[PDB]
C-alpha cells in the first residue's frame, strides 16, 4: 500500500460506536439525567418555545411582546405545549420536533392587551402622480412568563 | 398557456390541484406541461367517507390520508 | 457564569491578539481568515456597528 | 480601457457572458420534472 | 468513551437517546481549567521616588508627574496607543452634538 | 433548508405545512378546559 | 419613523402580572352631554353598558358628567400617573364599548416604538459568550512563541 | 362667497412635525420638507421590508461564527441539524449561539455527529445499518 | 418609594407639600401594610409582602445592595468558617499586557480546585471579581441559581 497525497483521502478516518453499546451508553445517560430531574438540582430553566407563528427562547419571570390579537381576558393564566427546547447548566432536553405535554409545562400571565404604535406605509412612483400612505395601528398582546417546570417523567 | 392555466384552476402557484386523467384533461395539460408538476394521488386508505371529509390530509409525495391526527 | 455588568462586557467585547505564519503560504488565503479574523465575523457577537475585532501579527 | 458598443444586451457586438454551471443543473432539474410529466401524461 | 467534539474546552458533553425515540437529551457540565495550565499571578511593587533626605518631598516628586502637547501630537500619540485611526478623536459641532439623545434608553 | 430531505421523508417542503408544530393549538388555559380554535 | 420619534424597551413597571395581576388603569372621567347630538353614543353608553362595565370591573373609577360641551371626551388616567385623553364624538355604542375595553386592557406606558419585542432579566443562563469560552489552555499557559 | 383656508397652520404643521430632525433648509421650508417626509416614509417602508432580510443574514453570519468556532461549517451544521428532525429557526439558533455556549456546542456536536453518521451510511452502501440518530421518528 | 408611587399612595396620602417627602411616603405605604394585618391574616400580608416587595430584585444582584469593599478578607472568614483554609488566585487566562486594553481572568485554587474565575481589565480588578464570583457561588446568589416560587400553597 503506497503513500498517495490523493491515494489517502483528505478527512481524518472516523470510527463509530457498536449500535448495543450505544444504547446502554443512552441508557446510562439519560437515566443519570432522570436521577438529577428527580432530585432537583436544576437552578434556572430555558425553553425555545414555538408560539403565534415565532420560536422564542424563554427564561422564567420574563416578558414577550406578540404581534397578533389574542382572546384571553387580562390576568388570566395559560399553558403552552409546543416546547422545541428546554434546558439548564447540566442537561438540555431537544424535541424531535417537539417535547411531550407531560415532561414540560411552561405558563404564562396575559399583562397587556393594547394596541402598536402608529406604523407609517406609503408607496409613492416617480411622475406618474401616485402616492398612497395609511397608517396600520397593530393589536399586541404583553405576556408575562411566570414557570418553567419539568416533570421527572423520562424514558 | 395562460388562459389554459386559468381554467385549469392553478392561478395560485404551489398549491395543488386534482385533476382528472381523460385526454380532455390531458390535452390542456399537454399544453401547458412545462409550467406544472404532475404526480398520481394515491389512496392507500381508499376513498375517505362522509364521517371522514374534514379528517383528510395530502402528504406531499402525493397520498392523501383519510384518518389524520386520531385522538 | 455570574459576573458583574462591566466586567461581564468588558469579557464578552475583549480584543484578542492572533498570530499567523505566512511562510510558504498563499496571500489569499492568509487574507481570508485574516480579513474574517479583521472583522470578528469569528464572533458569535458580531455587529457592524460594534467595534468588534481583533489583532492579527503575521510574521 | 474596454467597452461595449452600445447597450450591453442589446446589439449585433453584446456581453460575451458565458453559461454557469448552476444554470445548468437548474435546466437538467427541469428537464427531469417535465420528463416525469410528460410520462405521467401517457396513458 | 466517545464524543464528536473534543472535551478539552466548554462543557464534557454526553449525547443520548430517550429510549421511546422522541427525545435527544445530553448532559454537558462544565470543564475546569487545571491547576498545571495556569501561571501565577506578576507581582510588581517598587518605588524608586522615594528619597532617603526627605519623604514629604519624595511623595510629591511621585505626584510631581504632569506633561502639557499641542492637538496633533497628542492626536496621534492617542491613535499609537489605542490602535484606532486618528479621525475618531477629533471633536464634532454643534449641531452634532445638540443631536445627542440626553436621556437614552437602558436595559436590563 | 433541506426542502429535498424532508421530501425523501415524506414530510412538507416547509416546516409549516401540515406538522405537528401546525395543527396542534400553541396555547391552552392552565386549568386543562380546551383554547378556541385558530382561524387560519 | 423611528428615527423621527422616540422609543423605549418593552417594561412592566413595578414587574406586574409576576406575582400577581394588578389591573394598571384607575379611572375613567366622561365629559358629555345631553343636548348635544354628537353625545348620543356617550349617552347611550352610559344607560346601558357602564353600570356593567363598574361590575366587571371593580378596581376602576367611573365619572360621568353631562356639561354643555360640543366634544365629547372621555380621560383615562392609570396607576403610573399616566393621563390619557380620547375624544368619543360621534361613534357608535359598540364602539364605545369598544374603545373603553382597549383602554382597559391597556398598561398606561407611552405608546411609542418599542425596540425588542421581549424583556428579560437574567439571560445569561449557564454562562455567556467571551472569546475564551471556546478555546482550549496550552499546557503552563504559555503563548505561542514564548519559550519557558 | 368668499371662503378662504384658516387652518394651513396645523396644514404645515402636520408636515413639519416629521421633519424637525432634518439638516439644512427642509426642517424649516415647506416646498423642501414634502419632498424630503416623501423620500423618508418610502425609504422607511422599504427598509422595513429589508430589515428582515438584513436580520436573517446578521443571524447566518453569527451562527456561521459560533459554528466554525467549533471546526464546524455553517451548511453541514444546519442540514445535519434538520436531518435529526430539530427545527429550530436561525434567529433562535444564533440565541443559544450567543447565550448558550455548551448548548450550542451540544447542537454542534449533534450535527457532527449526524454528519458522520450519514457519511458512514453512504460509504456502507447499504440498508441493514441504520443509526441511532438516523432513525425517522414519526407523528404520534 | 417607587412601589408606593406605582401604586398611587400618595394620590391617597394625605399630607402637606404634595410631593410626599419620602419618609413620609415610607410612613403612609408601612403604614397601609399594618392596615393589611389588622384587617387579614399574617399570611396574607406575607403573600402582599411576597408579591410587591420581593418582585423588585428581578435583575438583581447581591453585591449592589450588600455593597462589601473587601471580598477577599471576607471570603477568607466563609472559608474559615466552611473549614477550606486558603485560596490561591492564579492568572488563567490574558488577552494583551502592554496594550491600552488589557484583560486578565484570575480563578480562585483551593487544594488545586477551581471554584470560581473573574474577568478584570487589571489583575487586581479580576482577582475582586474572581471573589466576588466564589462568594456568590457560596453564598448562593447566582444568575444560575432557583428563581422564586410565585405559587399558591
Ligand atoms: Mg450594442
Ligand atoms: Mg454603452
Ligand atoms: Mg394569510
Ligand atoms: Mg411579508
Amino acid at each position: 500500500v503506497p503513500k498517495t497525497s490523493l491515494g489517502s483521502p483528505p478527512w481524518p478516518d472516523i470510527v463509530l460506536p457498536d449500535p448495543v453499546e450505544e444504547t446502554r451508553h443512552h441508557a446510562e445517560v439519560v437515566g443519570q439525567v432522570n436521577e438529577l430531574i428527580a432530585a432537583g438540582r436544576y437552578g434556572r430553566l430555558f425553553a425555545v418555545v414555538h408560539f403565534a407563528g415565532h420560536q422564542w427562547k424563554v427564561t422564567a419571570e420574563d416578558l414577550i411582546l406578540i404581534e397578533n390579537e389574542l382572546d384571553v381576558a387580562c390576568g388570566e393564566r395559560i399553558r403552552l405545549e409546543k416546547v422545541l427546547l428546554v434546558g439548564a447548566d447540566n442537561f438540555t432536553l431537544l424535541g424531535k420536533p417537539l417535547l411531550g405535554k407531560e415532561l414540560v409545562r411552561v405558563e404564562a400571565t396575559v399583562i397587556e392587551k393594547t394596541e402598536s404604535w402608529p406604523k407609517i406605509n406609503m408607496k409613492f412612483q416617480k411622475r406618474k402622480n401616485y402616492q398612497r400612505k395609511r397608517i396600520t395601528v397593530n393589536p399586541q398582546t404583553v405576556l408575562r412568563i411566570n414557570s418553567i417546570e419539568i416533570a421527572p417523567c423520562l424514558c | 398557456e395562460k388562459d389554459i392555466i386559468k381554467m385549469l384552476g392553478l392561478e395560485k402557484a404551489h398549491t395543488p390541484q386534482v385533476h382528472k386523467n381523460i385526454p380532455s384533461v390531458n390535452a390542456k395539460l399537454k399544453v401547458v406541461k412545462h409550467l406544472i408538476r404532475i404526480k398520481p394521488l394515491k389512496l392507500p386508505q381508499g376513498l375517505p367517507t362522509e364521517e371522514d371529509m374534514a379528517n383528510t390530509c395530502l402528504k406531499s409525495n402525493g397520498e392523501l390520508v383519510v384518518r389524520w391526527l386520531l385522538n | 457564569s455570574s459576573f458583574s455588568k462591566a466586567p461581564q462586557q468588558w469579557a464578552t467585547f475583549a480584543r484578542v491578539w492572533y498570530l499567523l505564519d505566512g511562510k510558504m503560504q498563499p496571500p489569499g488565503k492568509l487574507a481570508a481568515m485574516a480579513s474574517v479574523k479583521l472583522q470578528g465575523l469569528h464572533k458569535p457577537v458580531y455587529h457592524q456597528l460594534s467595534d468588534c475585532g481583533d489583532h492579527v501579527v503575521i510574521m | 480601457r474596454n467597452r461595449i458598443p452600445g447597450r450591453q444586451w442589446i446589439g449585433k457586438h453584446r456581453r460575451p457572458r458565458p453559461v454557469s454551471a448552476q444554470a445548468k443543473q437548474n435546466m437538467i432539474r427541469r428537464l427531469e420534472t417535465e420528463a416525469e410529466n410528460q410520462y405521467w401524461l401517457s396513458r | 468513551t466517545y464524543s464528536s467534539l473534543p472535551d478539552d474546552y466548554n462543557c464534557k458533553v454526553e449525547l443520548a437517546l430517550t429510549s421511546d425515540g422522541r427525545t435527544i437529551v445530553c448532559y454537558h457540565p462544565s470543564v475546569d481549567i487545571p491547576y498545571e495550565h495556569t501561571k501565577p499571578i506578576p507581582r510588581p511593587d517598587p518605588v524608586h521616588n522615594i528619597e532617603e533626605t526627605h519623604d514629604l518631598v519624595l511623595k510629591t516628586r511621585l505626584e510631581e508627574k504632569g506633561e502639557h502637547l499641542e492637538q496633533g501630537p497628542m492626536i496621534e500619540q492617542l491613535s499609537k496607543m489605542f490602535f484606532t485611526t486618528k479621525h475618531r478623536w477629533y471633536p464634532r459641532g454643534q449641531y452634532h452634538r445638540r443631536r445627542r439623545k440626553p436621556n437614552p434608553p437602558k436595559d436590563r | 433548508a433541506g426542502s429535498q430531505w424532508r421530501l425523501q421523508q415524506g414530510f412538507a417542503a416547509n416546516p409549516s405545512g401540515y406538522g405537528p408544530l401546525t395543527e396542534l393549538p400553541d396555547w391552552s388555559y392552565a386549568d386543562g378546559r380546551p383554547a378556541p380554535p385558530m382561524k387560519g | 419613523t423611528a428615527r423621527g420619534t422616540a422609543s423605549r424597551f418593552l417594561t412592566s413597571v413595578l414587574h406586574n402580572g409576576l406575582g400577581r395581576y394588578v389591573q394598571q388603569l384607575q379611572r375613567l372621567s366622561f365629559s358629555l352631554s345631553r343636548d348635544a347630538p354628537s353625545s348620543r353614543g356617550a349617552r347611550e353608553f352610559v344607560e346601558r353598558e357602564v353600570t356593567d362595565f363598574a361590575r366587571r370591573n371593580p378596581g376602576v373609577v367611573i365619572y360621568v358628567n353631562p356639561r354643555p360641551c360640543c366634544v365629547p371626551r372621555v380621560v383615562a388616567e392609570y396607576l403610573n400617573g399616566a393621563v390619557r385623553e380620547e375624544s368619543i364624538h360621534c361613534k357608535s355604542v359598540e364602539e364605545i364599548a369598544a374603545l373603553v375595553q382597549k383602554l382597559a386592557d391597556q398598561s398606561g406606558l407611552d405608546v411609542i416604538r418599542i425596540r425588542k419585542p421581549f424583556h428579560t432579566d437574567s439571560p445569561s443562563i449557564q454562562g455567556q459568550w467571551h472569546p475564551f469560552t471556546n478555546k482550549p489552555t496550552t499546557l503552563g499557559g504559555l503563548r505561542p512563541r514564548e519559550v519557558q | 362667497l368668499r371662503s378662504r383656508v384658516t387652518d394651513r397652520y396645523w396644514r404645515v404643521q402636520e408636515v413639519l412635525k416629521h421633519a424637525r430632525h432634518f439638516r439644512g433648509r427642509k426642517n424649516r421650508c415647506y416646498r423642501l420638507a414634502v419632498r424630503a417626509v416623501t423620500r423618508a416614509f418610502v425609504k422607511c417602508t422599504r427598509a422595513r421590508r429589508l430589515k428582515k432580510r438584513s436580520l436573517r443574514t446578521l443571524w447566518i453570519n453569527r451562527i456561521t461564527a459560533a459554528s466554525q468556532e467549533h471546526g464546524l461549517k455553517y451548511p453541514a451544521f444546519i442540514i445535519n441539524l434538520i436531518k435529526c428532525q430539530v427545527e429550530l429557526n436561525r434567529k433562535v439558533l444564533a440565541d443559544l449561539a450567543i447565550y448558550e455556549p455548551k448548548t450550542f456546542k451540544s447542537l454542534a456536536a449533534l450535527a457532527k455527529r449526524r454528519r458522520e453518521e450519514g457519511f458512514a451510511a453512504a460509504l456502507g452502501d447499504g440498508k441493514e445499518p441504520d443509526g441511532i440518530f438516523s432513525r425517522v421518528v414519526q407523528h404520534r | 418609594c417607587h412601589v408606593a408611587r406605582n401604586l398611587a399612595v400618595e394620590q391617597l396620602a394625605l399630607s402637606a407639600e404634595f410631593p410626599v417627602p419620602p419618609p413620609v411616603l415610607r410612613q403612609t405605604f408601612f403604614a397601609v401594610i399594618g392596615a393589611l394585618l389588622q384587617s387579614s391574616g399574617p399570611e396574607r400580608t406575607a403573600l402582599f409582602i411576597r408579591d410587591f416587595l420581593i418582585t423588585q430584585m428581578t435583575g438583581k444582584e447581591l453585591f449592589e445592595m450588600w455593597t462589601i469593599t473587601n471580598p477577599m478578607g471576607l471570603l477568607v472568614e466563609e472559608l474559615k468558617k466552611r473549614k477550606i483554609s486558603a485560596p490561591e488566585s492564579r492568572l488563567t487566562r490574558q488577552s494583551g499586557s502592554t496594550t491600552a486594553l488589557p484583560v486578565y481572568f484570575v480563578g480562585l485554587y483551593c487544594d488545586r480546585k477551581l471554584i470560581a474565575e473573574g474577568p478584570g481589565e487589571t489583575v487586581l480588578v479580576a482577582e475582586e471579581e474572581a471573589a466576588r464570583v466564589a462568594l456568590r457561588k457560596l453564598f448562593g446568589f447566582t444568575e444560575n441559581r432557583r428563581p422564586w416560587d410565585y405559587s399558591k400553597p
